[PDB]
RNA sequence: GCGGUGCGCCGCGACCGGCUCCGGGACGGCUGGGAAGGCCCGGCGGGGAAGGUGGCCCGGGGGCCCCGGGUGUUACAGCCCG
RNA sequence: UUGGUAAGCAGAACUGGCGCUGCGGGAUGAACCGAACGCCGGGUUAAGGCGCCCGAUGCCGACGCUCAUCAGACCCCAGAAA
RNA sequence: GCGCCGGAGCCUCGGUUGGCCUCGGAUAGCCGGUCCCCCGCCGGGGUCCGGUGCGGAGAGCCCUUCGUCCCGGGAAACGGGGCGGCCGGAAAGGGGGCCGCCCUCUCGCCCGUCACGCACCGCACGUUCGUGGGGAACCUGGCGCUAAACCAUUCGUAGACGAC
């Protein structure tokens, strides 16, 4: 009757100036905003949820449009609520400013 | 680019490549090899854990 | 010479190897402010070498070991004295302060020097800290603060923690 | 969803960087009340450093020149794009969620918010100058000042009268509050317990 | 416009950083902006910035300077400790604290409580309005 | 996790259910029983990990707890249908904790109801 | 350096009626009546005495010239009362 | 059954070892054999002055209390050194 | 360090570059600062940075100085005094 | 042959996973009350009482979802549910609520008793907004509608040809 995963961000690559690093990508999780607050977050799963043209077939449904890239959030970056990921397959660049699930299971509570 | 003395000093020291360290006895010979090299280096006197 | 952290203060006594032309030569101690033992041996070695004939070829130290606080509760008006080299010449001053160790008070120095006068701390002294009485203090600005019964408001409280919501319903205060 | 944003004791050069922080996050936005933005040292230097602007024009063919907008919507505007890449499609795109308006006109019924870290009362000393977009607008030929007033003058008319009746909806819960505190006892006193009133 | 003083006497409550969320007394203003001590709230005698401390309206009365025995005699006098418990100050303290503490079990029956709290009020509000109408005829 | 603590279920066919535990087997997986009736949840595995723990625990001391139901035996087969071996199973295990539930203030409204996100309430912050 | 606090009185006769509302000083006597706002100043206008018979403006912390606005307000203030009380009347002769 | 070889496509878990970044508990030594503060105005014994407590007058504003000065070494406060 | 008022000019000593050489940084570029390279996975760094453009202060970061009707914002460097 | 009103499937474009329906603004000062009294058309000041590290706090407020059946307790008894007055509103006009009725339940909202409901045998896109946008056609009735433009021919208030 609900949600069970948290909402977030893909904003950009891992990366300094002039070189970028396609490997590790950069979310901006939502609502948390320091490194305290991140230790939670590492290790968790997360998911790109998305929709080509034609079917796919799932597990526990039917075959339809919908499918996934799968992942991993890793460390924490920065001093401000940011963290990286590593996905097994490397991201589109569609998705900059786009939504992806963080779920709550490998728990560690 | 370094200069043909100090290439040589650290030649005798084993210090070959940057940040590698080695084992020195003291006496008035081995510090002032020590001055010759004393913007390429650092060094101290170590304890029975370091 | 950078004033990193807070300055300690040292005292650090220092004579020189006998020779034996004459079987003992004479001891020479001084306060030093340094954040580290090592700079306030080496920095030692540029003051006496200009009193006496004494570079570091012959000469040893005997002691290093870092001096403390006695009142280290109490306000105190300290009495700083100054050296210093500007871009057009060199000066001698007078230069006052608050705070409860001879310590900070040199290191809060160090900062106004800074502020003031664009001195980089290679280019200062402190010829002598000295703690000094109430009556006898001259500049305007510490004196203010010999009043017991003292009662001034914090009239404008600017608001520090401003990325805390990020955005929100109220226009802030700012009088407390 | 949508983030609406009075930029009254709002500044300039601010409200801009973290306005187009949330634009290429993916946030939409929207800017009300551009004629109330201020900007900070005194207005004969918010007129010169402007007038100078209208200076910069294609000596040869000045109709594909640099583009001088009059407009406190299309001000700020341009002193966003300026903090974007915008020849890139990825920046193209984040200025279309960007959608800002002339007085405050359709957005109205709306509880709109305020960024306190781009505030004027917060980031200013109070005994130094500043301009306000408004009368700068006006003072260098923005045909639609005095119009946007007596629109706006309309409006407080509009809200006092609401306001006006959505104390007195308060002066009817206040007082049930009382003609029920006795037979709502124990669905009064399991609140407390955890602190959700008092 | 101003009523509550840096006074040799005040009490302010502790905004952040270390001793945050206890009260402390004050005893020597040094400076311009940084003070000098709390001793039945646990903080020892040491000097302390203004950009932390937030002024209670509580003044006690000692010497301008005196050690943590004088103070123990002028803290213990005015029974600051009952007197900081009634106002309205700290239960906006503690019935914002509480919410912290809570757990999923008291958050669901909590709201089982909020569901049958503004419906009689809900119809209460309904018998206020449709009476107020009957009287301006 | 202790026996009898309160437990999650965050993953299959039930997902943000509120599920009581029992006992760790051999395996090292968990049993999460749901009091059928309430729930729609019976004798199950789960496992530790995708199972959060919470601050809730009624007492499981002095009821009982069978041996015969092993790890191999809930172990899969091959319309799996419910034989007449798991149905005393089911309700023997069940009316033993079932006297400890309801004695509580109010406690079998929410076992049955399901735990969700919504706003303002972040997984990061909150004690559960 | 910051001054700590500085202020001055001002006092009226047996004859005027002042108040305020922030720092937007009325005043009525004889003859008229004034407002004179001075929303553009940071200080505390604080009125005292039974039956309100002195004014007074401090300024908490300030650098050197924002002690001058102390004065200056001070002697505002008396151009208010003063003209309300007996007016002011320059005269002036034609020259040719 | 006991041995080796691996799965049709997509997947999860567990314990073992190499490399890293972190978080949490406890234990000893040093010094000026740390510096300062704490608790029995520590118990007898003198001296000193201020960012002057009592109080005493003068000034200046109200209901017997605050505000602005002077006097001077314990009185119905404290403070620094044997 | 020689000639020349001086030159992004002519001429010599010591060492180190460039030419033959890519890589982080100095927006920008043979010579300046960091470091010299087989194809890649984790980790920490140099010189430089941390409003947005752009990875990183979205620290309740410290004490001061300064208003400009031509303010100020970094080695070689790219505007100037009595 | 186009277009308003009220069943059965196909191509294609992808994004998202509950709502906040609004004073005006001060910052060396606010907010809420009832106001005895004086000036105004329900309104503005003055006077008195709360509060002020906002608790009439965006450190906020609302809604809240596994489903049914039997029997009681409370709340409600001015309620729940679906044809018509009559106004509301222009800056870029909202799928607004007051007043009769056809009708309609004693259920809905909280705490209990009564058991049953793929109990699919430890696991991934799970839950909405959604009757979503764009358009090839198939309907079934109901209400009702047969225009101009391009050109060629003509003008010279125009013209290199096009335009006018």
């Amino acid at each position: 009757s609900g949600r069970l995963w948290c909402k977030a961000i893909f904003a950009g690559y891992k990366r300094g100036l002039r070189n970028q690093r396609e490997h590790t990508a950069l979310l901006k999780i939502e609502g948390v905003y320091a490194r305290d607050e991140t230790e939670f977050y590492l290790g968790k799963r997360c998911a790109y949820v998305y929709k080509a043209k034609n079917n796919t077939v799932t597990p526990g449904g039917k075959p339809n449009k919908t499918r996934v890239i799968w992942g991993k959030v890793t460390r924490a970056h920065g001093n401000s609520g940011m963290v990286r990921a590593k996905f097994r397959s490397n991201l589109p660049a569609k998705a900059i400013g786009h939504r992806i699930r963080v779920m709550l299971y490998p728990s560690r509570i | 680019g370094v200069s043909p003395k100090v290439r040589k000093v650290l030649q005798l020291l084993r210090l070959r490549q940057i940040f590698n360290g080695t084992f020195v006895k003291l006496n008035k010979a081995s510090i002032n090899m020590l001055r010759i090299v004393e913007p390429y280096i650092a060094w101290g006197y170590p304890n029975l854990k370091s | 010479m950078k004033a990193s952290g807070t300055l300690r203060e040292y005292k650090v006594v220092g004579r020189c190897l006998p020779t034996p032309k004459c079987r003992t030569p004479p001891l020479y101690r001084m306060r030093i402010f340094a954040p580290n033992h090592v700079v306030a041996k080496s920095r030692f070695w540029y003051f006496v070498s200009q009193l006496k004939k004494m570079k570091k070829s012959s000469g040893e130290i005997v002691y290093c070991g870092q001096v403390f606080e006695k009142s280290p509760l109490r306000v105190k008006n300290f009495g700083i004295w100054l050296r210093y080299d500007s871009r057009s010449g060199t000066h001698n001053m007078y230069r006052e302060y608050r705070d409860l160790t001879t310590a900070g008070a040199v290191t809060q120095c160090y900062r106004d020097m800074g502020a003031r006068h664009r001195a980089r701390a290679h280019s200062i002294q402190i010829m002598k800290v000295e703690e000094i009485a109430a009556s006898k203090c001259r500049r305007p600005a510490v004196k203010q603060f010999h009043d017991s019964k003292i009662k001034f408001p914090l009239p404008h409280r600017v608001l520090r923690r401003q990325h805390k919501p990020r955005f929100t319903t109220k226009r802030p205060n700012t009088f407390f | 969803q949508v983030l609406v944003l009075d930029g009254r004791g709002h500044l300039l050069g601010r409200l801009a960087a973290i306005v187009a922080k949330q634009v290429l996050l993916g946030r939409k936005v929207v800017v009300v009340r551009c004629e109330g933005i201020n900007i900070s040292g005194n207005f004969y230097r918010n007129k010169l450093k402007y007038l100078a602007f209208l200076r910069k024009r294609m000596n040869t063919n000045p109709s594909r020149g640099p583009y001088h907008f009059r407009a406190p919507s299309r001000i700020f505007w341009r002193t966003v794009r300026g903090m974007l890449p915008h020849k890139t499609k990825r920046g193209q795109a984040a200025l279309d969620r960007l959608k800002v308006f002339d007085g405050i006109p359709p957005y109205d019924k709306k509880k709109r918010m305020v960024v306190p870290a781009a505030l004027k009362v917060v980031r200013l000393k109070p005994t130094r100058k500043f301009a306000y977009l408004g009368r700068l607008a006006h003072e260098v030929g923005w045909k639609y000042q005095a119009v946007t007033a007596t629109l706006e003058e309309k409006r407080k008319e509009k809200a006092k009268i609401h306001y006006r009746k959505k104390k007195q909806l308060m002066r009817l819960r206040k007082q049930a509050e009382k003609n029920v505190e006795k037979k709502i006892s124990k669905f009064t006193d399991v609140l407390k317990t955890h602190g959700l009133l008092v | 416009v101003f009523r509550r003083f840096v006074e040799v006497g005040r009490v302010a409550y502790v905004s952040f950083g270390p001793h945050a969320g206890k009260l402390v007394a004050i005893v020597d203003v040094i400076d311009q902006n940084r003070a000098l001590d709390g001793p039945c709230t646990r903080v020892r005698r040491q000097a302390m910035p203004f950009k932390c401390m937030q002024l209670t309206d509580f003044i006690l009365k000692f010497p301008h300077s005196a050690r943590q025995k004088y103070v123990r005699k002028a803290w213990e006098k005015a029974d600051i400790n009952t007197k900081w418990a009634a106002t309205r100050w700290a239960k906006k303290i503690e019935a914002r604290e509480r919410k912290a503490k809570m757990t999923d079990f008291d958050r669901y029956k909590v709201m089982k409580a909020k569901k049958m709290r503004n419906r009689i009020i809900k119809n209460e509000v309904k018998k206020l309005q449709r009476a107020a109408l009957l009287k301006a005829s | 996790i202790t026996p009898g603590t309160i437990l999650i279920i965050l993953t299959g066919r039930h997902r943000g259910k509120r599920v009581v535990f029992l006992k760790q087997l051999s395996s090292g997986l968990l049993l999460v029983t749901g009091p059928l009736s309430l729930n729609r949840v019976p004798l199950r595995r789960t496992h530790q990990k995708f199972v959060i723990a919470t601050s809730t625990k009624i007492d499981i001391s002095g009821v009982k707890i069978p041996k015969h139901l092993t790890d191999a035996y809930f172990k899969k087969k091959k319309k799996y249908e419910i034989t007449e071996q798991r149905k005393v199973d089911q309700k023997a295990v069940d009316s033993q904790i079932l006297p400890k539930i309801k004695a509580v203030p109010q406690l079998q409204g929410y076992l049955r109801s399901v735990f969700a996100l919504t706003n303002g309430v972040y997984p990061h912050k909150l004690v559960f | 350096m910051k001054t700590i606090l500085s202020n001055q009185t001002v006092d009226i006769p047996e004859n005027v009626d002042i108040s305020l509302k922030g720092r937007t000083v009325i005043v009525k006597g004889p003859r008229g009546t004034l407002r004179r706002d001075f929303n553009h100043i940071n200080v505390e206008l604080s009125l005292l005495g039974k039956k309100k018979k002195r004014l007074r403006v401090d300024k908490w912390w300030g650098n050197r010239k924002e002690l001058a606005t102390v004065r200056t307000i001070c002697s505002h203030v008396q151009n208010m009362i003063k003209g309300v009380t007996l007016g002011f009347r320059y005269k002036m002769r034609s020259v040719y």
